[PDB]
């Protein structure tokens, strides 16, 4: 029934956003939450963010 | 048409009940659908074609 | 009421410097210094790379014979690539080389406004002899971070599809720490200062951020329905042919509100209109529902 | 590269010695700087 | 009768139609986002009955 077929293959990019799950290797799982300025971010003495 | 009608009526039979028949009709028609060509007439119906 | 001012900035690197402000008040150097942090990582001009159009590459997720990068790296190697212009808010650059080899930030072609930082900065390797590549490297300057998927909303016709569009990363800002030391000036009871070091890419001065920093953050003080919509449309959208199109718009027709005020005889009087091209617009303007000499009296509104 | 100035204010104030001062518009993260260095100003000084 | 693969497609703009080559297949290369037709394809419906 099929005459013909067309394939088409999409590349999409995406980063990362609020609802993504993240976890560590030790089975502690979390959710981003919000997406903080590297202004708000806490930082040491040397004036590294985190 | 058939608008708010039962079936629709041929050019003669619009004539018919009309009284005055013919090429007539077909006219008025015609000037009928040439008002409503005109946009602030047609710009209500032109959204419904997409 | 004393009020602060600079003193001896010292510039240790290319990369970095730490600024100073010797006149500082009780507990001001604080007040001042971290709110300068904010604008200073957050609000600075930046002139990170946009779009790049690239040899024979129609997407960033292809490989290019002759160079051991993926593209999508190649781009990715772009976006670190730090330049400063002066006069251009947007300036496009153009690369060239080939033969086996790195490619370095030196190896494009030099603007009258481009400053190139990081010359050493590598874009992509070749592997082969015969192997060349050249690009477009569309530079334009911004602030903040403008991410490369909010950057089509617009849109309008980017269909070169050989021009990627790329991440803007505006900000000279790196990383900016501020550290608080009794400052003792020759006579005084006790004040403080304010040591600044921060962190650049080369392409800002220190004294230049510094400045604009406190320059916005004073900045922030200042307070402290008839008709068709389709005669507003464009005449590229009614679709005609390229020559009809050039010729509507040569005869400051721009719009289809602007052609259906036009008559077939003015129309014919244009050097350029003959009939075909006459027919075609009242077929295309006939199939929806419009003609020529059509008045709408009141052109325009606002 | 122009920038953002508010737009919108509207003092709410509680009888007379109580305000409640607010200003829509405000570019990321300005609120924070903003609102912090005139707290800090406001108390100690 | 059979689909078609073509290019024709009842009801679209040149915006539309822009992205798909003679035969009716996005280009290589294309960004895309929802909305946008991937492949033109059509099938018979004879006598609507409106």
């Amino acid at each position: 029934g099929v005459l013909k077929i067309v394939k088409v293959y999409l590349a999409v990019k995406r980063r990362i956003q609020p609802g993504d799950k993240m976890a560590g290797r030790h089975g502690n799982k979390g959710v981003i939450s919000k997406i903080n300025p590297i202004e708000d971010m806490p930082y040491d003495e040397n004036g590294t963010p985190v | 048409f058939g608008i708010d009608m039962n079936t629709d009526y041929t050019l003669e039979e619009v004539g018919k009940q009309f009284d005055v028949t013919r090429e007539r009709i077909r006219q008025i028609e015609a000037k009928a659908l040439r008002k409503l060509r005109h946009p602030s007439r047609s710009e209500v119906l032109r959204s419904f074609l997409d | 009421f004393l009020k602060p001012r600079l003193v001896d900035i010292e510039q240790v690197s290319s990369t970095h410097a730490k600024v100073t402000l010797e006149p500082l008040e009780r507990g001001f150097g604080h007040t001042l210094g971290n709110a300068l942090r904010r604008i200073l990582l957050s609000s600075m001009p930046g002139c990170a790379v946009t779009e790049v159009e690239i040899d024979g590459v129609l997407h960033e997720y292809s490989t290019k014979e002759g160079v051991q990068e993926d593209i999508l790296e190649i781009l990715l190697n772009l976006k670190g690539l730090a330049v400063r212009v002066q006069g251009k808010d947007e300036v496009i650059l153009t690369l060239n080389k080939s033969g086996i080899g790195p490619v370095t930030a030196a190896d494009i072609t030099h603007d009258g406004d481009v400053e190139i930082v990081k010359p050493q900065h590598v874009i992509c390797h070749l592997t082969d002899e015969n192997a060349s590549i050249s690009m477009r490297i569309k530079v334009q300057r911004g602030r903040g971070y403008v991410p490369a998927s909010t950057r089509i909303h617009s849109e309008e016709d980017e269909r070169p599809i050989g021009r990627l569009l790329v991440d803007a990363c505006y900000s000279p800002v790196e990383r900016i720490a501020y550290n608080v030391e009794a400052a003792r000036v020759e006579q005084r009871t006790d004040l403080d200062k304010l040591v600044i070091e921060m962190e650049t890419n080369g392409t800002i001065d220190p004294e230049e951020a510094i400045r604009r920093a406190a320059t916005i953050l004073a900045e922030q003080l200042e307070a402290f329905p008839e008709f068709d919509p389709i005669l507003l449309r464009p005449v590229d959208d009614l679709e005609l042919t390229v020559r009809s199109a050039n010729c509507l718009k040569a005869e400051a027709i721009h719009y289809i509100g602007d052609l259906v005020q036009r008559t077939e005889v003015e129309l014919l009087k244009t050097p350029n209109l003959g009939k075909k091209s006459l027919t075609e617009i009242k077929d295309v303007l006939a199939s929806r529902g419009l003609s020529l000499g059509m008045r709408l009296e009141n052109w325009p509104p606002a | 590269t122009e920038f953002l100035k508010p737009r919108l204010v509207d003092i709410e104030q509680v009888s007379s010695t109580h305000a409640k001062v607010t200003l829509e518009p405000l570019e990321r993260g300005f609120g924070h700087t903003l609102g912090n260095a005139l707290r800090r100003i406001l108390l100690s000084s | 009768g059979p689909e078609e693969i073509t290019a024709d497609i009842p009801n679209v703009g040149e915006a539309a139609l822009s992205k798909l080559d003679e035969s009716g297949i996005v280009y290589i290369g294309a960004e895309v986002t929802g909305g946008d037709i991937l492949v033109g394809k059509v099938t018979p419906k004879g006598e609507t009955q409106l």
